[PDB]
RNA sequence: UUGACCUCAAAUCAGGUAGGAGUACCCGCUGAACUUAAGCAUAUCAAUAAGCGGAGGAAAAGAAACCAACCGGGAUUGCCUUAGUAACGGCGAGUGAAGCGGCAAAAGCUCAAAUUUGAAAUCUGGUACCUUCGGUGCCCGAGUUGUAAUUUGGAGAGGG
RNA sequence: GUUCUUUGUAAAGUGCCUUCGAAGAGUCGAGUUGUUUGGGAAUGCAGCUCUAAGUGGGUGGUAAAUUCCAUCUAAAGCUAA
RNA sequence: UUGACAUUGUGAAGAGACAUAGUUUC
């Protein structure tokens, strides 16, 4: 199959043929609207290991988001409290640009369900992503044992809740000593270790 | 191994009649394979070398194999990868512009 | 979260119930407790399993 | 119960037992463990010498268990044998048929030597021993058998 | 705020802790609830028991390896030896664990024996639907308990080879302690030009 | 001249879908100061309040890129414990988890990466009929820039 | 429990021999900045710059070079109590 | 405000090295 070649070819992003390619595409996308419907995946090998399928009900969307830090809003940089909180300008934002990308298209296609998304390009100002989506009212999907899970209401806006692959990353859901803090879900486990538990027969 | 049967020292621990289990194929998640070998070989020669890889084989020729690692170490993650990277360019060099 | 229940040592607990069982003999005690047992055959008053 | 509580006894007196002059105010000392090195130092040194500063080495990710190793003294030792079974061994201090005692099985890690076992053979299976315990054990015709 | 000869305390109540007090008034309730669930599962689950066959397993770490404990499931090995595939064993009320491994023969056999007893002490009804009602034993756990293996005998002959336990410990600890130094002396002298 | 294709549009085009509300509990973002330190800035209050986006009857987590260092264990969640401990800390005030053990409940799995290539074997829709949460015939259409079968690392595949 | 159609020149399970055994990239990882954490020469998260490999890769709670060993199999997914 | 790196590509003359072939850098 050709997908193995595509996969390998794509890890050579500074190879000559690839940065010609990167160069021409990144100008074209940037011309088009910030969110625009993609006609087909430009990385079909990436799409398809990430859940995509060539049948009606599957959708691709290309979106770009600004790069760099999060400038803390606040009029004139004024912070009105303690010095530890006086920063404004080296402040970073706990979600990935990919998450912003997912969220902004998911909103644009609220009949759809975000399934996953993948990086395709960047310059100094934007990162470019394609988001692979599924339409859970499409009968082709509503059948399909493998995908129709996406049809249940627990999966409305997974991107808004940190349940897509990026989201699970940033929430830091992983097994181990490295993830004690966030893992069962950080606020949840905080609440746990900070709940006072009293028995009828006091222990 | 064999454990000594006491509670300190070299092969500290309980003596148990041993078994050694069938190998797990997870444990071979790294192995090459003919298909990958072929495809990677082919891609390489399709697409050529990246900028830092070129700066690399120059240094190897013109400054030795130790300055090469030092730069490659800064470029890549770390030292072990630079080891393998220099090592790889070394064999591009041999295989090609030589024997 | 006021303390509503109370722990009692299981053994001290039994000491008590035993003491109480013991005292259900002792007619004076049963009399003093209310309980109209002057006209009963004997104490402990044991009746047939037919009950 | 409130019934037996001194505040019942203080109703009708002005200051509730807390003084007309000194009063009962919110936090004169400061709060909690404040003043430690200043207005509360006489009480800290004295009653708590050792409080401030550091000693030895930090140990990151210390797993208590590593060091699990309860001690049992010869003191006892025979208690690890059930008493009915026990009287039988005392009488017939004997090679060829001496009691086995798996101290690890009983949940001890080391045997120590507090004091005088009878002059009767024991076979003692343990992970560690003090030099002494083994000595005393041996002087009764017994051995330590090192397990794990 | 420091006075008398009192021990120094650490009562962590500086957050809005009253917003997070769970007092289990529902102990008795949950118990009832919990029991009802079991009566229900039992009834739904026809003659099956309420649990799966679990293997013996020696527990981890220096502290508990004395004891033996119910495992998760049975290792692809143990099942194979007991004359059945795992896909079936799963439908017969036996837990199987693809990630446990056999390094210990004594435990391995124990687990194979556990399986032969189970197989012999169950009956498995024909798929058809003849359903020859057979009364449920509720606990695979109670039916096939797990005992600690007897490791010796009460009494025995004393043998004293002479060389003491204490010094062996000491020496044993020592050899390890200097194992590398001694090797560096072995290396450094190997380069005897 | 006629017919495709790619990309892009338009219909009050055939059928659908999102918005708002609620918000105890839940998944995220963003984010204080009062306060405590007997002053105070790091610290603390607090990864709390207020502000924002998103779900359900629970949610989230989940079949190990885990824990261990044992004679090893074996998805996740919770309780008892670990422990006011290891550790963090103007090492001040203060803070502070995890592995083992017992217990509640238990359950396991599918994709991607493979030539069906002696036969796209797959699917939306329209339509006619029927025994209508659906089936069948037919016709447009999707789809080879890959829709089915097969395989998921515990394995597994091809020949014998 | 009953009854009606056999779904099949269908589908699945197991033993031996041989050859194979594809396994997720602007990711892992690294520097730095900021935040956060009990996590201490850096616990997680994120920004910018660098950016892998395949007997490889991650982890092994003191930075580093060397040599081993142990243990999982990331960067895709569903799931009752 | 100032520097570096990324956005960043293509020729030409002149400098800069393996130390008076052209890969590389100003
Ligand atoms: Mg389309
Ligand atoms: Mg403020
Ligand atoms: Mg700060
Ligand atoms: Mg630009
Ligand atoms: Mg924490
Ligand atoms: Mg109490
Ligand atoms: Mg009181
Ligand atoms: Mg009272
Ligand atoms: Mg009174
Ligand atoms: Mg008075
Ligand atoms: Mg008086
Ligand atoms: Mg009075
Ligand atoms: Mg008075
Ligand atoms: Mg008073
Ligand atoms: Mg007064
Ligand atoms: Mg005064
Ligand atoms: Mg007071
Ligand atoms: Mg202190
Ligand atoms: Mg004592
Ligand atoms: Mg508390
Ligand atoms: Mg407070
Ligand atoms: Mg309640
Ligand atoms: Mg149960
Ligand atoms: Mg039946
Ligand atoms: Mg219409
Ligand atoms: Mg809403
Ligand atoms: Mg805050
Ligand atoms: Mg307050
Ligand atoms: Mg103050
Ligand atoms: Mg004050
Ligand atoms: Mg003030
Ligand atoms: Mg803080
Ligand atoms: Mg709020
Ligand atoms: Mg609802
Ligand atoms: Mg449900
Ligand atoms: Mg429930
Ligand atoms: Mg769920
Ligand atoms: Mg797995
Ligand atoms: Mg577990
Ligand atoms: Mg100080
Ligand atoms: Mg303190
Ligand atoms: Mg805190
Ligand atoms: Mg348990
Ligand atoms: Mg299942
Ligand atoms: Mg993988
Ligand atoms: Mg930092
Ligand atoms: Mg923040
Ligand atoms: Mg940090
Ligand atoms: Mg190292
Ligand atoms: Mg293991
Ligand atoms: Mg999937
Ligand atoms: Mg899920
Ligand atoms: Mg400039």
């Amino acid at each position: 199959g050709a997908y193995k070649y595509l996969e390998e070819l794509q890890r050579k992003k500074q190879s000559d043929v690839l940065r010609f390619l990167q160069r021409v595409r990144v100008w074209e996308y940037r011309q088009k609207n910030v969110i625009h419907r993609a006609a087909r995946p430009t990385r079909p090998d990436k799409a398809r290991r990430l859940g995509y399928k060539a049948k009606q009900g599957f959708v691709i969307y290309r979106v770009r988001v600004r790069r760099g830090n999060r400038k803390r809003p606040v009029p004139k940089g004024a912070t009105y409290g303690k010095p530890t909180n006086q920063g404004v300008n080296e402040l970073k934002y706990q979600r990935s640009l990919r998450a912003t990308a997912e969220e902004r298209v998911g909103r644009r296609a609220a009949n759809l369900r975000v399934l996953n998304s993948y990086w395709v390009n960047q310059d100094s100002t934007y990162k470019y992503f394609e988001v692979i989506l599924v339409d859970p009212q499409h009968k082709a999907i509503r059948r399909d044992a493998r995908y129709n899970w996406i049809c249940d209401p627990v999966h409305k806006h997974r991107e808004a809740r940190g349940l897509t692959a990026t989201g699970k990353k940033s929430r830091g859901i992983n097994k181990g000593h490295k993830f004690n803090n966030t893992k069962a879900g950080r606020r949840k486990t905080w609440k746990r270790q900070n709940t006072l538990s009293l028995w009828r027969y006091r222990k | 191994t064999v454990k000594t049967g006491i509670a300190i020292g070299l092969n500290k621990g309980k003596k148990v009649t041993s078994m050694t289990p069938a190998p797990k194929i997870s444990y071979k998640k790294g192995a090459a394979s003919n298909r990958t070998k072929f495809v990677r070989s082919l891609v390489r020669e399709i697409a050529g070398l990246s900028p830092y890889e070129r700066r690399l084989i120059d240094l190897i020729r013109n400054s030795g194999e130790k300055r090469a690692r030092k730069v490659a170490k800064k470029r890549l993650g770390s030292f072990t990868r630079a080891k393998a990277k220099v090592e790889e360019m070394n064999n591009i060099i041999a295989a090609s512009r030589r024997h | 979260w006021r303390k509503w229940n109370v722990k009692v040592n299981h053994n001290e607990k039994r000491y008590a119930t035993a003491s109480a069982i013991a005292a259900t003999a002792v007619a004076s005690l049963v009399l003093a407790r209310g309980h109209r047992v002057e006209k009963i055959p004997e104490i402990p008053l044991v009746v047939s399993t037919d009950l | 119960p409130s019934r037996f509580t001194k505040t019942r006894k203080h109703r009708g007196h002005v200051s509730a037992g807390k003084g007309r002059i000194g009063k009962h105010r919110k936090h004169p000392g400061g709060r909690g463990m404040a003043g430690g090195q200043h207005h509360h130092r006489i009480n800290m040194d004295k009653y708590h010498p050792g409080y401030f500063g550091k000693v030895g080495m930090r140990y990151f990710h210390k797993q208590q268990a590593h060091f699990w190793k309860p001690v049992l003294n010869l003191d006892k030792l025979w208690t690890l044998i059930p008493e009915d079974k026990r009287d039988q061994y005392l009488k017939s201090a004997s090679k060829e048929t001496a009691p086995v005692i798996d101290t690890l099985a009983a949940g001890y890690g080391k045997i120590l030597g507090k004091g005088r076992i009878p002059n009767v053979p024991v076979i003692v299976k343990a992970r560690f021993v003090s030099k002494l315990a083994e000595e005393k054990i041996r002087a009764a015709g017994g051995v330590v058998e090192l397990i794990a | 705020a420091i006075s008398k000869n009192l021990p120094i305390l650490k009562n962590h109540f500086r957050k809005h802790w009253q917003e997070r007090v769970k007092v289990h008034f529902d102990q008795a309730g949950k118990k009832v609830s919990r029991r009802n669930a079991r009566a229900t599962r039992a009834a739904k689950i026809a003659p099956r028991p309420l649990d799966l066959l679990r293997p013996v397993v020696r527990a981890p770490t220096v502290k508990y390896n004395r004891k033996v404990r119910a495992g998760r499931g049975f290792t692809l090995a143990e099942v194979k030896a007991a004359g059945l595939t795992a896909a079936y064993a799963r439908t017969i009320g036996i837990a199987v664990d693809h990630r446990r491994q056999n390094r210990n023969q004594e435990i391995f056999d124990a687990n194979v024996q556990r399986l032969k007893e189970y197989q012999s002490k169950i009956i498995v009804f024909p798929r058809n639907g003849k359903a020859p009602e057979a009364e449920q034993v509720l606990s695979a756990a109670a039916t096939f308990p797990i005992a600690q293996p007897a490791t010796d005998v009460e009494a025995r002959a004393v043998q004293d080879n002479g060389e003491s336990a204490f010094r062996t410990l000491r020496l044993a600890r020592s050899e390890k302690k200097f194992r590398g130094i001694r090797e560096k002396r072995a290396r450094e002298k190997a380069e005897a030009e």
